[PDB]
């Protein structure tokens, strides 16, 4: 026995961390109210047939904690969980920073670290945000560098809703991206990608949605981190901690965003139409349209691959598929690494939803790797910051904030700096 | 939460305002009198952001209406929904500036100036947490353009960090309806570079233009500006008011559209705009409205932003599709506007949905843009300030209620200021 | 227990009186003749204190009347709620002092004297325990100052122990209604910084404009002035009346509002005042009174305490909410109101709160504060009262009377002492 | 075989003791009128299945007194012990110190002198008053040396209900206040907190009710009464004693005003959200906000915690609790006070009111400390005295009661020497 926290901030932030309890409760059955050993690992027990999330939802808009407080699940989480705000940052990096976040940063600290106080078993620290929300990224940050001064070398896992490269719900997006990414860089052990655009793409193509909603994104946050925390909430084969996932990923500090992907994503008429054999899913996962990052992995080289198998997978079938799928010429690895492969297998079969996207499968696997590709985003992030910054723009936001444009500049070539150390 | 207060100056802008509060009571489903029957949770479940709690299941617009003539309080009060303002709020003056910036602000704005912080302060105190403000009124009038002004500096110095907008009432350029029009223009213009964080400018003959023809109505009245304006009214209120896949409001609206603290002018817009044998014919999808996102005939201020070039965009939308087809209509947008566009500000469309439509209009589409095509305006106000100042003609009424000289140059110097700074961007 | 003996002198303290008296009625369920109706145990638990034990399950007010003339002695007997008193506390003269304090004080006072005292001290003796005295007068007439002076002299002399409060009118300074009322109030000053714990300073022209503005009303008349003094009346009265979780009396206020024993002028309030279409739009909430708490608008004795600083305030409350609120907005009003407030006196308020509401309204609000403001008052009546004697204008009328010039000598150079304390306070 | 005896003064005094006996009652089962070994520690055996209180109820006004026997208890209580004045002091020290105090004071000693005469195994007494209240002052304090020249070394317990730096029903609360400090404060054993608007904050947020009522605050005061007395009321593993309570927080005469707080006050549908280990209870008791002090312990040091466990509490978890709660370096203990714990554990469960606040649970833990926040309450009181008798304000109500302003001065440097003894 263990335990894990889950940190939502903003809207993203918050939408998310309910999609995944929703995604916990209902693997679980756990009813709106919280009743019918490891689901320990995300609910607490006291009293009788009792469970609660191990979470916090702080936003400096108080209208998602508001949403979320009016579903049918408001016996589900503890009222004291939710925290609202009184003034949204409002896509402004530095004013959820200083102005608002300062002043509310301390209850939540104070009360997460008793969410440690109770859980001795303690694996990690689970983060969801948005780059794009100023709430979600200066509070998000702020609280990253609290939580690595008060908890040292402790695990610490982000999910950052990324604005895509012609998706930006803000023109001062640049801004915040930069920003939180020089902020956060030497203390975010292992950050994710978020697409929007790719993610309503595969919806299209691959579920044939023609009208997607945010539901359809928020299992999408929902699968992936059930299918990472399959291992830690299931047993399998070969369990994988949340420490190996950064080990493995991370030899160089500098370098610690890698990019994810599920497979595969089939609707129920098509889920008819295909039954899972290893060797097509991982090449299907593999190929970069199904790749949920806008970011073709094939311009770079690939630093490391990581398998999670969940359901009944057999090992030496996943062996052979993955020897196949280093033969190919499609896939290229870099010099000094020829040996990155690890493999997590876990006998859950991955949990569906009634009224969801995604079919009822008995067998998944998730598409965990960090490609060179991620440099051609970031270049292009900050060749848009230079255009927008050159003449000085919207600065005078941050600067009633109370900084001049130092620190904006030397953010910029630290993430130069990152860009070109590849 | 997030209460906005509503001030209203001049006929014009007490007309405006009045419109908006019907076309709230239907978009929340609030009837003449003020009670309550939409038929949905949404439209009641943030009913407090423009309305407070009344007794006996009742909601009354958070609305100040000022006036220096009672002419327009009477026909407004005895106007449709007149019941729905308690009569507090109403409060006149009996003397009239007579379309003159200095009366209005000086003269009799001292005995009006006290009533109106004493109201805007009570609507604050008795509201939760005053998210800003909303102001409607004229610069071509005197007096409108004199409360615009002082309200706008009494905010600043009592609530500097409370954001706002002001939806001034440029005086259309191809009439000259008040000779002493160029002055008012000029300092109210003087007065909002300085206690203003943004503001829209609405031009007469752009919206007359556009109910005359994209409208297709041999007859325009105020009635259909007011209604076009409403329109406005809701497109931008409605992130706020109204829950959001892509939750927005006017503080991001803010830092979305200000560069720097004197660029704050632009330019506000409204999609779609149909007649009924054309409605029933057109097609209802985004295309046809981002066809007419980027247009000089559903155009708002009157200045072309073809000769200058955008800064940013800002688009919301209301009703039922994915969010990837807009974004790459805005790609596309880019692609094929590259010239109108600005290059050195990449990815300058602002992208947000509201879930809930208007009433009536399965979309409505609000254009939130800013180009540097209001320098046009702004230097011919400036060279007929100039022509007209030369000649020091009409400058016996101003300099009768405390007026100078030099005063009137720093503010035409603020506004050369202002232009050259606009085409220096440009 | 407790028992309190009500005097009322002059028409206008009569009039006051008697509406109390119909107020207390209804707050009690007493009907017009005596009889109890209440439907709670609440009103007549504690029903001696203002009334009797009278047979047949009956009470009557334990209330004096006096005056010098039974004109409008008939018209309060034949009035409503007329039969309540008995007889015998109708006491009156026959010449009338015609608004001189001489005349009302020695000369038509000297034969009602003892039956003032026989009737008080009747009161006094058939009760349990006389907590203390309430009366009525007004300051502007001569014959109600008269009677006030002396049946404060009289109480002091015999009750030196039992505190109580005189409710005064201070005459309006912008109506001279009477040429020798600056006499009138220069003698009734003189013996109330002298024969009374502490008084409360009732001025017209500041009722008179709350009850045009604050409520609106084109006609005011004397019964809505007779009407907020009631609910004065019941607000300061209802501690010790009905029960509260906080329990108070008025020498809780006593002691709670007097700093030296020549500084206890302090100035009523009440709130919250609203009409018809006002209150089931406005909001039925602490911050509503709060905003109505500290303003120059619901204002009570006509000088501003802005342009003075606050003593002490007292807050008493009826109705149904948590007292912590009440604790963090009065840290509010602090907050905002430094300036305004006096910085020696830390944590001003006198926070109390009683269970039962008034009749017909499930909150009021009574202010009792203290502030410097009373200051320009007293310094305009002695400046005034100095211009007039000056000329010695008007002086036979008192001199025929058995009066004397340094007498007023002393009399002004008391008020020139409080005035000038009141100042070294500011 | 024992017993022990409560003192009331005033309003408050008066309430808080019906509340205490009402809990007393009806943990034993008493019905109104008195009938169906310990339970004879407040309780007499005369007849045939009868009890009454061993208590005292006097204030100068007759109000509560007259509620108190109006009430369904009153055949639970002798009307004799009932005590009805008839000059209320009205907050003012000096009123029912001298003026009313001292002509009823002599039948009230007399009687609770036979409270102790049919008591042979008096362990103490017990006080409960209000320092605003006038009588609450005045009669409470001389009362109180009346008991110590009458009883010697007796032990004694004080329950004062002491005003809130920004709550306070009267503006002379100062001179009540220092006056009663500096009378009692050589013979007061030990000295309470009762902070109201902490009270206040700790229902709305803890138990999350916003419109609370004196009931509330009520039991507040008769569930600490209830933990401190269930050792002499029930058997322990360790059992405490009132002396052993005096002896541990007094070392010095000088400084006998240790803070108390319970744990937890959690409503029914919260207690279904959360059941009690010992580590999350303590470490949420020792938590700054879960006081009823409004003074943060953390500004100064402390002196020595004291644990009063009941119910089905391990000792073994408890010193493992005890110790990590010291390694933390939120905690900090004065240089020469390395060892100052005491823990009494006791094997009856907390009792609960049908329709009150707090929740039925078979375990709790009293919060008992001295700690040096308590100064700053001292110096920001004798702060106020100081601006508020600098232009000595309402000095001339305590001169009718005959004494001139040197008494007030050197109580008010008493009082000073008090505070600069930490
Ligand atoms: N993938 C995904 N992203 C979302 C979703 N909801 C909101 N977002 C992200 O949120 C961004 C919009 O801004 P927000 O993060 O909501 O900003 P905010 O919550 O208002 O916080 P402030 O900007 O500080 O006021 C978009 O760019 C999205 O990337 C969602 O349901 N799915
Ligand atoms: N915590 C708490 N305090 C109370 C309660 N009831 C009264 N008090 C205290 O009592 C104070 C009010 O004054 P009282 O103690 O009642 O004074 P009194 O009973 O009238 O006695 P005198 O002042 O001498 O006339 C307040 O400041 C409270 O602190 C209660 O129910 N709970
Ligand atoms: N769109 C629109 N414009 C209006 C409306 N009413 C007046 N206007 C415009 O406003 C301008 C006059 O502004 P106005 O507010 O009437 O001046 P004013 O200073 O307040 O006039 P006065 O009170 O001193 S007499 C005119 O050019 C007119 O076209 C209206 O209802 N809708
Ligand atoms: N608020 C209020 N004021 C009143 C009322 N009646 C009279 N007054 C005020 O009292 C003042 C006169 O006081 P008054 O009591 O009539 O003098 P008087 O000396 O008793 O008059 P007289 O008996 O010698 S003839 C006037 O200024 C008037 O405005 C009343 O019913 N309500």
């Amino acid at each position: 026995m263990r335990e894990c926290i889950s940190i939502h901030v903003g809207q993203a932030g918050v939408q998310i961390g309910n999609a995944c309890w929703e995604l916990y409760c209902l693997e679980h059955g756990i009813q709106p109210d919280g009743q019918m050993d490891s689901f320990n690992t995300f609910f607490s027990e006291t009293g009788a047939g009792k469970h609660v999330p191990r979470a916090v939802f702080v936003d400096l808009e108080p209208t998602v904690v508001d949403e979320v407080r009016t579903g049918t699940y408001r016996q589900l989480f503890h009222p004291e969980q939710l925290i609202t705000g009184k003034e949204d940052a409002a896509n402004n990096y530095a004013r959820g920073h200083y102005t608002i976040g300062k002043e509310i940063v301390d209850l939540v600290l104070d009360r997460i670290r008793k969410l440690a106080d109770q859980c001795t078993g303690l694996q990690g620290f689970l983060i969801f945000h948005s780059f794009g929300g100023g709430t979600g990224s200066g509070f998000t940050s702020l609280l990253m560098e609290r939580l690595s001064v008060d908890y040292g070398k402790k695990s610490k896992l982000e999910f950052a809703i990324y604005p895509a490269p012609q998706v930006s719900t803000a023109v001062v997006e640049p801004y915040n991206s930069i920003l939180t990414t020089h902020t956060t860089l030497e203390h975010s052990d292992c950050a994710f990608m978020v697409d929007n655009e790719a993610i309503y793409d595969i919806c299209r193509r691959n579920l044939d949605i023609e009208r997607p909603t945010y539901t359809n994104l928020n299992r999408l946050i929902g699968q992936i981190v059930s299918s990472i925390t399959a291992s830690l909430r299931f047993d399998g084969a070969l369990n994988v901690d949340l420490t190996e996932f950064q080990t493995n990923l991370v030899p160089y500090p500098r370098i610690h965003f890698p990019l994810v992907t599920y497979a595969p994503v089939i609707s129920a008429e098509k889920a008819y139409h295909e039954q899972l054999s290893v060797a097509e899913i991982t090449n299907a996962c593999f190929e970069p349209a199904n790749q949920m990052v806008k970011c073709d992995p094939r311009h770079g080289k690939y630093m490391a691959c990581c398998m999670l198998y969940r359901g009944d997978v057999v090992p030496k079938d996943v062996n052979a598929a993955i020897a196949t799928i280093k033969t190919k010429r499609t896939i290229q690895f870099v010099d000094w690494c020829p040996t990155g492969f690890k493999v997590g297998i876990n006998y859950q079969p991955p949990t569906v939803v009634p009224g969801g996207d995604l079919a009822k499968v008995q067998r998944a696997v998730c598409m965990l790797s960090n490609t060179t590709a991620i440099a051609e985003a970031w270049a292009r992030l900050d060749h848009k910051f230079d255009l927008m910054y050159a003449k000085r723009a919207f600065v005078h936001w941050y600067v009633g904030e109370g900084m001049e444009e130092g620190e904006f500049s030397e953010a910029r070539e630290d993430l130069a700096a990152l860009e070109k150390d590849y | 939460m997030r209460e906005i207060v509503h001030i209203q100056a001049g006929q014009c802008g007490n007309q405006i305002g009045a419109k908006f509060w019907e076309i709230i009571s239907d978009e929340h489903g609030i009837d003449a009198t003020g009670a309550y029957h939409g038929d949905s949770d949404l439209q009641l479940e943030r009913i407090n952001v423009y309305y407070n709690e009344a007794s006996g299941g009742k909601y009354v617009p958070r609305a100040v209406l000022v006036d220096l003539e009672p002419g327009t309080m009477d026909s407004v009060r005895s106007g449709p929904f007149g019941q729905i303002f308690r009569p507090d709020n109403f409060v006149f003056g009996q003397s009239g500036a007579g379309n003159n910036w200095a009366k209005g602000h000086y003269t009799e704005g001292a005995e009006l100036v006290d009533s109106v912080l004493d109201v805007v302060r009570k609507e604050a105190e008795s509201c939760d947490c005053l998210q800003g403000f909303q102001l409607t009124h004229s610069l071509g009038g005197g007096t409108g353009s004199g409360m615009g002004t002082l309200l706008i500096s009494k905010i600043r110095e009592e609530y500097p960090d409370r954001i706002m907008n002001t939806y001034s009432v440029v005086p259309s350029p191809k009439v000259s309806d008040t000779v002493v029009e160029p002055y008012n223009a000029t300092l109210s213009v003087h007065q909002l570079v300085e206690n203003t964080d943004e503001t829209y400018c609405i031009d007469n003959e752009a919206l007359y233009d556009i109910c005359f023809r994209t409208l297709k109505l041999t007859t325009p009245t105020y009635g259909d500006l007011n209604h076009l304006v409403s329109l406005t009214m809701s497109g931008v209120t409605t992130c706020l008011r109204f829950p959001g896949q892509l939750n927005a409001d006017l503080r991001k609206l803010a830092v979305n559209m200000v560069p720097f603290p004197r660029l704050h002018f632009f330019m506000p817009g409204f999609a779609p705009l149909t007649s009924r044998g054309s409605q029933q014919y057109r097609a209802l999808t985004v295309p046809e409205l981002t066809q007419q996102m980027f247009d000089a005939k559903n155009m708002m201020a009157a200045c072309d932003p073809r000769h200058g070039r955008y800064l940013t965009v800002a688009a919301i939308f209301r009703g039922r599709m994915s969010m990837k087809e807009v974004d790459e209509q805005m790609l596309n947008i880019q692609n094929k506007n590259s010239s109108y566009f600005v290059e050195w500000i990449p990815n300058n469309v602002k992208t947000a949905v509201c879930d809930i439509p208007p009433r009536g209009l399965k979309m409505s589409a609000t254009f939130i843009g800013n180009s540097t095509a209001i320098q046009e305006l702004f230097k011919r106000i400036s060279e007929q300030f100039t022509a007209m100042f030369r000649r020091k003609a009409f400058l016996h009424w101003y300099t009768g209620e405390g007026m100078d000289e030099m005063e009137f140059t720093e503010a035409e110097s603020n506004m050369n200021d202002l232009v050259s700074e606009y085409q220096q961007y440009q």
